[PDB]
DNA sequence: ATCGAGAATCCCGGTGCCGAGGCCGCTCAATTGGTCGTAGACAGCTCTAGCACCGCTTAAACGCACGTACGCGCTGTCCCCCGCGTTTTAACCGCCAAGGGGATTACTCCCTAGTCTCCAGGCTCGAGCTCAATTGGTCGTAGACAGCTCTAGCACCGCTTAAACGCACGTACGCGCTGTCCCCCGCGTTTTAACCGCCAAGGGGATTACTCCCTAGTCTCCAGGCACGTGTCAGATATATACATCCGAT
DNA sequence: ATCGGATGTATATATCTGACACGTGCCTGGAGACTAGGGAGTAATCCCCTTGGCGGTTAAAACGCGGGGGACAGCGCGTACGTGCGTTTAAGCGGTGCTAGAGCTGTCTACGACCAATTGAGCTCGAGCCTGGAGACTAGGGAGTAATCCCCTTGGCGGTTAAAACGCGGGGGACAGCGCGTACGTGCGTTTAAGCGGTGCTAGAGCTGTCTACGACCAATTGAGCGGCCTCGGCACCGGGATTCTCGAT
C-alpha cells in the first residue's frame, strides 16, 4: 500500500528538524495530499477541456493553483513551482 | 434585470481594471454577470429576511446580512 | 463607480427578495458585499481568459465562474 | 529520480502515475507532475509548520490532530481551503461570545 | 455550596472544547448505524473504522450546527437556544 | 428504536461542544430527527457505492466519497 | 381462332408460341396452351374482381395499385402466392400494433 | 411491334365488372403478374417433363405444377378452369 | 402418431440448435410446426409421385420438393 | 452430487453439436410419414431412403429454426425459449 | 397552447403514409446516391430515368418491409421504440 | 457523401409507413448503413447486365431482372 | 485426346457439353462454354475439398467425412453464402453457444 | 446412372494425394457439382433469353459466375475459366 | 462594585513504564532510462464582428425637501422552566467466550483425451460399351459498320416545401428487486424401438408392338398493336362538419 | 372514464379544368388448319428384388415423479432521448433552353458450331484384395464440494462510570408597554442614460504547416514498505500549589 508518509516525515525534518508527528497526524496530511491532488489535477482536466486542449502542461496545473488558493499561498506554490519547472528543464 | 444597466457595466469595468489591463468585454459576458450578481443578492436578501424573522423584526439589517454570510461560509 | 448602484436599486432588489422596510445602513453594506461577490467571480473569469489567451471575457468564462463556486 | 532533478521532496513519478491512472486526461505533460508535486509538498510544508508551531506553544515535540486543527483554524487561508473539512480528533477552538460572560 | 446558574455550563464548554475524545457513547451509536443501514439492505457487515469515521462525521456535523444555531440564539438576543434556532440554521445552510 | 441511544446527557455534552449553556428541553427530540436524517443521507450514499462495488462490506473509503459528494469532506480515514 | 373453340380471352396461339421459343421443352402438348390461357385468365379474373371491390369501397371507379395492393395482401392465398413480390406505389396495408395505441 | 396481354386483361375486367376501368399503371402491373405466373408454371411444367424421362409437356405436367405452384383452394378452381377448358377444346 | 415426436426428442432438437432451457409449451408447439412442414414437402412429393403414375413415393421426388420449397438437400440423388 | 442447473444442459449443447446421427427415432417418424401421406395418396409406399430423406430434412428444418428462435429468446433478454419466440422467427422467415 | 402527448402525432403519420403511396425518399439526392454507387462500379455510366425510379420502389419496399418485422421484433421484447439489435435480428432471421 | 441525402425525415416517413412509433438517433445512420449494402448489391447485379449487353445505360429491365434474381421480384416496370 | 486434357481440366468437359444439349437450356451451346463451366466446377469442388481435407486432418481422419464437409462450408464466409439454403446430410451443426447462456 | 464421382477423387489426389473420401460424402460432392451446374447454366439461359440470344457461349458462363459467386470465389472462378479456354483454344 | 476569607477545581511537578514511534533491512515492484512517431500542439496569418468610443433625446430613473405613522430598543413583572446536587439505577463498557464465515486450497468424481485389436470400407486388377473426338457441309447467329435520333445529362431561377437547429419536456427504455412458477437434473419403470430373422409379391424396372400427337413448312386471313382526336373522372380550390383530441371538472 | 368547449384534422361536398384513357383508323406479322413425318409415350408382358407385415428378443430409452433453483413476469423509480413546434435556411423542383453520347435498327458478312457418320477410347462393373477408424479400453486431467482459517462476527454478563430524575430555585424570555426617531412614501426638479445611429479597429475564431514532446514499450533497479525489533515521550497516577469562584458587607 503506496502513500506519501515518508516524503511528508522528511519534510518535517527540512522543517522542524527535532519534531516528529502521529500516526494519526501522518494519516491526517496523506489524506490531505490527495484531496489537493484531486482538487487541482480534476480542475486543470476541467480548464484543459474548457480550451479543447487534449494535453494537461504546467500551465493549466499553475491556474487551477491560482484558482484554488488564496492570495499569498497561490503566489507563493506558483513561485516555488515555477522554479521547479524551470530548474527540471534545465 | 433589475440593476440598471450601464451603472452595472462601468462598475464591472472598474473592478476589472484592477486585475488585467486593456480588457474589453462582450455583451453577454455582463448580462450573465448582472444574472449573477442578482440571483446571489435576491438569495442573500431571502436569507437575510429569514434571520430578521427569526430575531422576531420585521426591518432587515447589517448584522442579518453579516449572520447570513457567516453561516453561508 | 461602487456609487452607480444606486438606492432605488436595492430598493428594486429588496422588494423581489420580499422585504418590506430597509434600514438606512442598510445601503452601504449591499454594495460591500457586492463588490466582494464581484471581485471573487471576475477573477476567476479572468483567470479563464488568461488561459484561454484571449484579452476578452466571454460568457463561458463567467458561467463557469459561477459553477466552481 | 525526476524529483532530485526537480529538486522537490514529493514524489513526481508516484503523482505522474497517479494521474496516468486517474482518468484525468488522454495525454499529460511532463511539467504537471513535477509542479503538482511542488503545489502538494508546499502545502504540506505550511500545514506542518503551524502545526509545528502549535506544538511547540504547547510544549509537545509530538504533532497530533488537535495542533493541526488550531494550525488550520487560526490561519484565514488555510480555513478557508479546509472551510468544508472535518479534522478527526481536532475538537475546535476556545471561544466565548462576550454576551455569555459574567 | 451551590454554584449559579451558568458556571457550570461554562465549566464544561472549556473542557470540551479543550479535549478531542468522542462524546457520544460508542455501542448505542453502533446499533443505531447498524439499525439504519439493516433498513436499507439486510445481513450487511460493517468494519470498525467504517463506524468510528460514521462517528466522527456525525459528531463534527453536529458541534457545527450547534455552533450556528448558538449564532441564531444570539442575535435574537436570546441566550437559550430553540427549535426555531435549528431550523433556521439548517435553512441557510441549505439542508 | 436504537435512535434512543443518542441519550439526553450526550447531547448536552455535544451542545457543550457547541458553546451552548441552556437547551429547551424540546432540542433534544428535535436534534434526534435532525441527526438521523443526516445519517440516513450519508448512508444511502454510502450504500449505494458499496452496492457499485458489489460488495457486501462498507467501507472507509466508501463514506469518504459519501461526505465528499455532499460537499462534507473528511480528513483522515 | 383456338381462343374460341376453348372459350377463353387469353390469347391460346401466342402463349402456344410463347411455349415454343421459351426453350423449355423440344415438345409442346396441343393442350397445354389452352391450359396456361385458362389458368391465367382465371387468376387475372380473381385479381380484378377483388380489385375492383376494394376500388368500390373506396368510391372509385378506376383500379389504381393501391387497390391491387390492397387486394393481394387482404387475400392470405394471393398474398401467399405473391408473398416475395413488390407490388409498384403500392404501399402497405394500414396496421398500428396494439401495444404502440395509447 | 410489343406484343402484351394488356387487351385480353381489359376483356376478363369486363367479364368481371361491366362499369369499371384500369390505369395504366394498374395494367402494367397485370401483364408482369401474367408473365410471373406464366413463368412460373412453365417451368414448374418443363422440370416436372425433365424429371419423368419425358419430352412433351402435355396438360398433365401443368396441372401438377399448377398444384405445385397454386395454395389450396386457388388451386382446386385453377384445375377445374383448366379442365373444363381442355375438354370443351377437345 | 404426433405424439411419437417423443419429448425427449425434441429437446435433443433443441440442444443441437444451442437451446439451454425449454419452456414446456414448445413441445405441443413444435408438433403442430412440424406437422406443417411434412404436410407441405409431402403434398410436393405426392404429386411428383402421381406424376410419375407410381405408386412408391421415392427419396428423390423429396429431394425436388425440397429444392422447390427452398431447403434444397445433399445426399440422395 | 449434483451438477447445478444449466451445466448437464451446456454438457448435451456441445456433445450433439460435436456428433451428426439423427436425433428423432426411426420408426415414430416413419409411422407419421405414412400416417400423413395416407390423407393425400391411398396406397403408397415408401423407399427406405425416402423416409431416411424426411427425416435429415425434418432434422435440419427444426435444428435451424432452433436456432432462429434461441436467436429471438435472448433478443428479450431471456435464455429460456417459448412459443412467442418461435411464432417470432416463423413470422420473420415467411412461413 | 395546444399540444399532443408523445405518440398522437406519430400513429397520425402512420395513418397517413399507410394510406398513401407516394414516395418518401427525395428523388433527386437518391439519384445522385445511385450515379455515386454505380460509377463507383463503372465510371461514365448513364441511367435510364425509369431504372431510378425502378431502384426507388425496390428501395422503400424493401426499407418498409424491413422495419415491419423490425417492429415486430420491438414488440417481442415489450418495447415500442426500434433500435439497432432490432434491425440486426431481423436481417439474420431474414437470412441476410 | 451522397448517403447523408437519406435524411432523417425520410427515416421516420418510412418507419411510420413500416408503423414504428419510436424511433432511437442511432437507427438512422445503421439504417443508411443497411440501405447502402442494399443499394450495393442490386446496383452490382445491375451493372453486369449492362455490361454483358455491352450497353452503356442501365435499364429499368437490369434492375428488375436484379431483384428477381436476389428474391425481390418486383412487379410493374417489365 | 480429349478436349478436358487441352483445357488442364480434371473435370469431363465433354459431359457438361452433352448435359447442356441435354438440358433444354438453349438450341446451341458454344464450344468454349463446357470448357469454362468445367472449369468453375473444378475450382469449386477444389476449393471445398481443400478445407475439408485441412478439417481432417485436424480431426486425425484420412477420409473426409460429411461432418468435415459442413466445418468446411460453414465456417468459410463465402462458401456459406453460396449454400446458405442447402442442407448437407449426415452435416451437423458447428458448435456454437451464445455468450449469455454461459456461466 | 451418371457421376462425377471420379473426378472429385482425381481433383481429391491433386489437392490431398494421401486423402481419401467416405462414399456419403463422395454423394455430397456429386450433389454439390450437380447444384452448381444447374445453378450456373440456368442464370446463363436466364442472360441469354433476356438479350434475345440463342447462344451460350463461355461469355454467359462468366456473368453467371459473376452474378452467383461472392468476392474472392466469383474472381478466381473466372481467373481459372479465363486460363482454361485460353489454353483450350 | 471591590475587599476579605475559604473551598473546589484545576494546574503543575515529579515519576512508571510501555507502546506508539523511530529505525534498519530484504525485498520487490512500482520506477526509470533507451528508442520510435505520431502526431497533437502550437506558431503564423487572415476576414470578420462585435466591441469600444461618441452625439442627441426624451424620459424614466434618480435625487432631494417633508412629515409622518410604524416600528424598535429599552425597562418592568411574571412566571416559567430548565440546569445542579444528590441520589439511585444500569446498561454500557470491560473483556471474554464461542461459534463462524469467504476462500481457495485440498481433496473428491466424471469428462475428455491417449492406447491395443478388429474388422466393413473402401483400394486395386481385369471385362466388355456407351460416351467422346473430327471434319464437312451446312445453315444460322452473332459481331463489326454505319447511321440517327432521342433522352440523359448540364446550367438559370424563383420558392416553398421541406430540411436543419434549437427548445421545452414528457413518455420510454431501462434497471434493480421480487414472488411464484415451472422446468431441468436424477432415478426407478416400463415400455418399445433397435437388432434380427422370414417370406413374398407388388411394383419397380426393363422390352417391345405400336399408333397417334405434335412438329415443320406454307399459305390465307386475319385480331392485336401503333398512332391519334377527344369528353372525363381525376386532380386541384374552397367548404362545414363533424371528428378527434387536449384541458377544466364530475 | 366522461361531459363538454377550443382548435387542428380528414370527411362529405361543391366547382373548374385537364392529361388520360379511350374508343377509333388502319396496318401488318402471326396463326392455325393442313397433310403428312416420324418419333415419342402407351400399353401389355415379364422378371427380379425391396419394402413390407410379421414373429421375436432384448436392453436403451422414454416416462413419470420429485427436488430445487433460477427464470420470468411483473413493478416502482431514474434519467434521458427523441418529439412536436416554431423559425430560419438550403436545395429539390417545375420550368426552361439546350446538346451530343449512345440505344436501336438495318447491312451484311463471315465465323462457328452441329448431326453424321466414324473412329475410337475412358468408364464402369465385377472380383478380389487388403487395412484404418470403430471400438474397447485406460489414465490424467477437467471440474465440484466441502471446508479449516486466523481474522473478524455474534452474543454476553460483572462492576462501575454514566444516565435518569427529582426537587429545588433562581435566573431567562416573553409579553406589556412606551417614546422617539427615522425610513417610506409623496411630490417636484434634474440628469443620466437606452436607444438610435455611426466609426474604426483589435482581436478572435478559424485555417494550415509542422515539429518537440510525450506515449509507449522493453530491460534494469534501488527506494519504499512490510516485517520486525529497539526505544524513550508522554498517558496516566501521586503529591502539592495557583486560580478561581463565591458569600457578606456597605
Amino acid at each position: 500500500k503506496e502513500s506519501y508518509s515518508i516524503y511528508v516525515y522528511k519534510v518535517l525534518k527540512q522543517v522542524h528538524p527535532d519534531t516528529g508527528i502521529s500516526s494519526k497526524a501522518m494519516g491526517i496530511m496523506n489524506s490531505f495530499v490527495n484531496d489537493i491532488f484531486e482538487r487541482i489535477a480534476g480542475e486543470a482536466s476541467r480548464l484543459a477541456h474548457y480550451n479543447k486542449r487534449s494535453t494537461i502542461t504546467s500551465r493549466e496545473i499553475q491556474t487551477a493553483v491560482r484558482l484554488l488558493l488564496p492570495g499569498e499561498l497561490a503566489k507563493h506554490a506558483v513561485s516555488e513551482g515555477t522554479k521547479a519547472v524551470t530548474k527540471y528543464t534545465s | 434585470l433589475l440593476i440598471r444597466k450601464l451603472p452595472f457595466q462601468r462598475l464591472v469595468r472598474e473592478i476589472a481594471q484592477d486585475f488585467k489591463t486593456d480588457l474589453r468585454f462582450q455583451s453577454s459576458a455582463v448580462m450573465a454577470l448582472q444574472e449573477a450578481c442578482e440571483a446571489y443578492l435576491v438569495g442573500l436578501f431571502e436569507d437575510t429576511n429569514l434571520c430578521a424573522i427569526h430575531a422576531k423584526r420585521v426591518t432587515i439589517m447589517p448584522k442579518d446580512i453579516q449572520l447570513a454570510r457567516r453561516i453561508r461560509g | 463607480n461602487i456609487q452607480g448602484i444606486t438606492k432605488p436599486a436595492i430598493r428594486r432588489l429588496a422588494r423581489r427578495g420580499g422585504v418590506k422596510r430597509i434600514s438606512g445602513l442598510i445601503y452601504e453594506e449591499t454594495r460591500g458585499v457586492l463588490k466582494v461577490f464581484l471581485e471573487n467571480v471576475i477573477r476567476d473569469a479572468v483567470t479563464y481568459t488568461e488561459h484561454a489567451k484571449r484579452k476578452t471575457v466571454t460568457a463561458m468564462d463567467v458561467v463557469y465562474a459561477l459553477k466552481r463556486q | 529520480t525526476r524529483s532530485s532533478r526537480a529538486g522537490l521532496q514529493f514524489p513526481v513519478g508516484r503523482v505522474h502515475r497517479l494521474l496516468r491512472k486517474g482518468n484525468y486526461s488522454e495525454r499529460v505533460g511532463a511539467g504537471a507532475p513535477v509542479y503538482l508535486a511542488a503545489v502538494l509538498e508546499y502545502l504540506t510544508a505550511e500545514i506542518l509548520e503551524l502545526a509545528g508551531n502549535a506544538a511547540r506553544d504547547n510544549k509537545k515535540t509530538r504533532i497530533i490532530p488537535r495542533h493541526l486543527q488550531l494550525a488550520i483554524r487560526n490561519d484565514e487561508e488555510l480555513n478557508k481551503l479546509l472551510g468544508r473539512v472535518t479534522i478527526a480528533q481536532g475538537g475546535v477552538l476556545p471561544n466565548i461570545q462576550a454576551v455569555l460572560l459574567p | 455550596h451551590r454554584y449559579r446558574p451558568g458556571t457550570v455550563a461554562l465549566r464544561e464548554i472549556r473542557r470540551y472544547q479543550k479535549s478531542t475524545e468522542l462524546l457520544i457513547r460508542k455501542l448505542p451509536f453502533q446499533r443505531l448505524v447498524r439499525e439504519i443501514a439493516q433498513d436499507f439492505k439486510t445481513d450487511l457487515r460493517f468494519q470498525s473504522s467504517a463506524v468510528m469515521a460514521l462517528q466522527e462525521a456525525c459528531e463534527a456535523y453536529l458541534v457545527g450546527l450547534f455552533e450556528d444555531t448558538n449564532l441564531c440564539a444570539i442575535h435574537a438576543k436570546r441566550v437559550t437556544i430553540m427549535p426555531k434556532d435549528i431550523q433556521l440554521a439548517r435553512r441557510i445552510r441549505g439542508e
